[PDB]
């Protein structure tokens, strides 16, 4: 913009999981990008370049981090998939906020489910917070702005 | 049919604050319902627009 | 209605004398863990206590004939073994009784420093020791 | 939480091995995580994304470190497996503790056995503690909180 | 030259997309280079070297970076390709400028289209600007100077 | 038509006394984010505000008989728990009323430092404390 | 035939008073790009101008009753927004008219520093501010 | 232990080679560890984990370092194997010592022979000691403690 | 020598391209080296070593760097090959000079042609010179000294 | 030894090449080492270890570095092999010296010939010496001490 916005003020909301204020707060969000797979072809007589063709649109997994929370609803949902193969996809909204705490821009993440859950190593000789990490697979996203 | 399904989907926002952070969530949800109906062959049009 | 002075004190360290020229390093310190979640209205961090530390203690005294107490304690180190002692430091009143006491757990000597010699060194030869320890409690009743 | 817990106060307990206080104390614990293997498929006519399907739940080995202890019961158990192929799996509990030294949260590790044992290199010119390391294979874990 | 020019003053212009002043300003440009693929052959009796032959001219993708802009025309164009497979290639000009703000030298980029779009990770504990990145595929380029 | 002096003040910290020898560290600070796009006619950057910081606060007082207030507060630390307090610092007028007030949110003690002892130390024994906090507001009406 | 003195000056910053105790940091700086080609007869480099920089400006004043101008400006910061001002600094003649003027574009405050308090602090309480800006022009006609 | 031992005081002894005091002194010892090779299997109907089975116990080579010694008996033994393929395996003892210079713990290394010998690079512009390195293959080890 | 020469004073000259003084000045030159490809063979009964045989002599490409020059003759020559597949190999001389600016030693580079051309990335936030890079393939070289 | 020797005083001599004092002086020497290739076998019923067998003795190439010398005899010898495939192997002696400049220990390098020759990159903006590097292949070595 004339002065572009910073990246440290944002909100993560879930649809299909009971809401709690402690499940909307995260330390970091990553994975909001996309790419197109292509193929190459050489045409006889054309020596200046090879041709390139698109094939598929590709998205990476969405990664969320925060300090450990013991009564999380999101984690209970993750456990049902992890332990029993019960899968029930959800939708999600990522919001980048302005100074009035209203959205500048949002991302609509469609049909997501859990593929990973972990907690970082313990160390008796270091002063650190216990950090939790969750990774989700989804089909695509759209933006609103 | 379509109206009944949307009506049920919006019940979850009835007692939410009336501001931009709700308006955006209501829109995203309705659009997701409709895009599925479009892919299914109920709605006309080359692309969602 | 008056504060205490800083020159009348004694140190009990398992040696033969309790008089010292200088005592320093009686400190306590705690680390800080910081945190901020992206949705917070404030643009600064919240703080909480971490792990704890202690400083080494330095003792200074004048050199006397036939007194080799510092060397002898240092010389008890044998690979990973050492004689550990309870160190008691006390600030005294006019009756020569304790007022403020610093209690130190498991001390041993880290280093022993000798004096420097000078042809025109018109002064007292002062030796010093630095001690490691595992904890400090302060009593003032 | 409002203030998340730190990670430097924890306990490791074994079931099926005679207890000694010196076998419950560790310098570091790692490996408490999980992931799901997936497969991809391209559907003709669908050019927005590929489909992804889950296949299996996967867990990493559990790794424990401490200073060298010469009379350990855990090591005697490791030696029977290492030297004679005598295997007798055990269960284990990992506890993250609060200020009253009671569990905040625990991990239930099921059917574990030894796959690795080592001691770090000696060096005549360095001042260091001798460190021992043990790695265990297990089937799954559950959490209680 | 006698005193070679610096690299911090330049302009990016697009043909086929409605113009806005905010879409001509970028933080960084990269990818303006080329190479020739070759093949090798060993001739019997010639032991001093192998022969090498050219086969094809090759170009890398063009990469543009800037702070996040919410109403960009270039991004709307990227979305049509990304979301619906509607592709409509454009031409582009890269200009390196002098002190009168006139071109020293320009690059003519021919028949370009979008293959990638991303925004860098958010971090609640860091003071940073949100950065956007766009990558384009093209056939070749020519220079004017 | 005259400025204020700097020697008449008081500190409310939840202890039994409000008199101090020295107070320092009442600062506010903001980070700067810089930017320049390649086509700009100017060869320098544009600046805007980033995240905010606060400094630690240091308090100094003389040691008195039977007063162990500093140690007792420090000793409330238990792993990640500590007693947090509201700290109010005020500059006073000739009627001993507030003129300028510094309001500090959520303070706790980071470190407690004791005095050094000397054989020829003809002075007052002074103890000090360093405090962490989460915010400062300045009032001058 | 005589040079100018450095004690009679004024500062216009959008506040209610123009008197200051101290002003510093009115600097200009340019980077240097170096080059040498292997065939040159000289074994040193040729130099040319690079990008430009500016220093931050520091202002110092005495604290007065009911004057909270520094805090109020600082407190206009809201995430990435701040009130920006044109700062004019001027060296004066015997008629109290400008002689040398420093013109500063887009300034805002980076930090506000309060005073330290002392029991024996027989002096004036002085507050200070540090400003960021985007450019300086010097006029002397 | 309550206070674990350090790692800088140890002795290396050889059986089957004439003894000299200068062949028992080393700068560093490494390789005293072990691992178990495993295989995986997926059982139809079991979706919580894969099965893992042990196959073999594995040991790394033993590595010794010291300053160069010109009349070493160990090196003469290494040369017979290296130059003439004359192999005659030996046993070895690694001792970790206490303050009375008696063993805390020892390792019994069985049926060892030489596989490597080297000396580090010379450099006219550096002040350094010439360092020699010897690597041995062995079948297994046992511990005594 | 008794005092070996330094490497910062040198000249690059081209044969077959119109001369200009600005095309003989470079920031850096690299690639003046050579190697021999070999094959191995094990002879039954010989257990001390394997045999090695030479096969071919190999040379790397020659790489030249300098600040960007807009009217270069060398670049016009590179463009004819890059854009139209018109190849016309040239010879080249690399000269290492003494204090009288006469050659200490030279390299005769035979039958060279262009395989690569690039210019380094632009960055609006850094103070840097625009740098150009050219890479050439050749058959062999000889030295004169 | 009691005090091991340092590594900065040594001599390289060639047999079969005319001697000059300037060809015996080097900045650095490397490659004086050896290894034995082995094979593995699993015996049914033996689950404590796999068997290992020796196959061949292996040596690395010998690498020499120095400042550039223009009239070297060693380089003329290297050129005959490099340019014309004329190969005539030589023997070589590496000597590690004592304070009387007599050998502590020597290495006898047998049947060596050139496989590589290079000179490091020139840089107009750095103050550096031109460095030359030569690599030789050989069959084996013996030591005398």
């Amino acid at each position: 913009t004339y002065y572009p916005p910073s990246s440290f003020h944002f909100l993560v909301e879930f649809t299909g999981i009971d809401a709690k204020n402690n499940d909307h707060e995260f330390q970091s969000v990553s994975g909001l990008s996309v790419d197109i797979d292509t193929e190459e072809f050489a045409e006889g007589g054309e020596n200046r370049f090879k041709h390139k063709f698109p094939v598929k649109t590709k998205y990476p997994n969405l990664v969320l981090k925060r300090g450990v929370l013991v009564d999380s609803k999101v984690i209970s949902w993750c456990r049902d998939a992890i332990e029993d193969f019960e899968f029930k996809p959800i939708d999600l909204t990522v919001k980048l906020l302005n100074e009035e705490h209203q959205p500048l821009m949002t991302w609509n993440v469609v049909h997501a489910y859990p593929v990973k859950w972990s907690v970082e190593d313990f160390n008796a000789q270091e002063s650190k917070m216990a950090i939790e990490s969750v990774e989700l697979s989804y089909n695509y996203f759209k933006t609103i702005v | 049919m379509a109206e009944e399904s949307i009506k049920k989907a919006t019940e979850q926002f009835v007692f939410e604050p009336n501001d931009g952070n709700t308006w955006v969530r209501v829109r995203a949800m309705i659009e997701n319902f409709l895009i599925l109906q479009w892919r299914a062959g109920a709605l006309a049009g080359a692309k969602p627009e | 209605s008056y504060p205490l002075s800083k020159f009348h004190f004694s140190v009990e360290w398992g040696g033969t004398k309790i008089g010292f020229t200088e005592v320093s390093g009686l400190d306590l310190e705690t680390e800080i863990i910081e945190y901020r979640h992206g949705a917070s209205p404030e643009y600064s961090k919240i703080k909480m206590p971490g792990m704890q530390k202690f400083s080494n203690i330095t003792l200074k005294r004048g050199t006397f004939k036939s007194d080799n107490e510092y060397f002898q304690w240092y010389n008890t180190i044998n690979l990973n073994k050492v004689e550990r002692r309870d160190l008691t430091i006390s600030l005294l009143n006019e009756e020569h009784e304790p007022v403020v006491t610093w209690k130190v757990k498991n001390a041993w000597p880290l280093k022993v420093q000798s004096t420097d010699l000078k042809g025109d060194g018109n002064e007292v030869a002062i030796e010093s020791m630095e001690l490691a320890h595992e904890g400090l409690v302060i009593q003032n009743e």
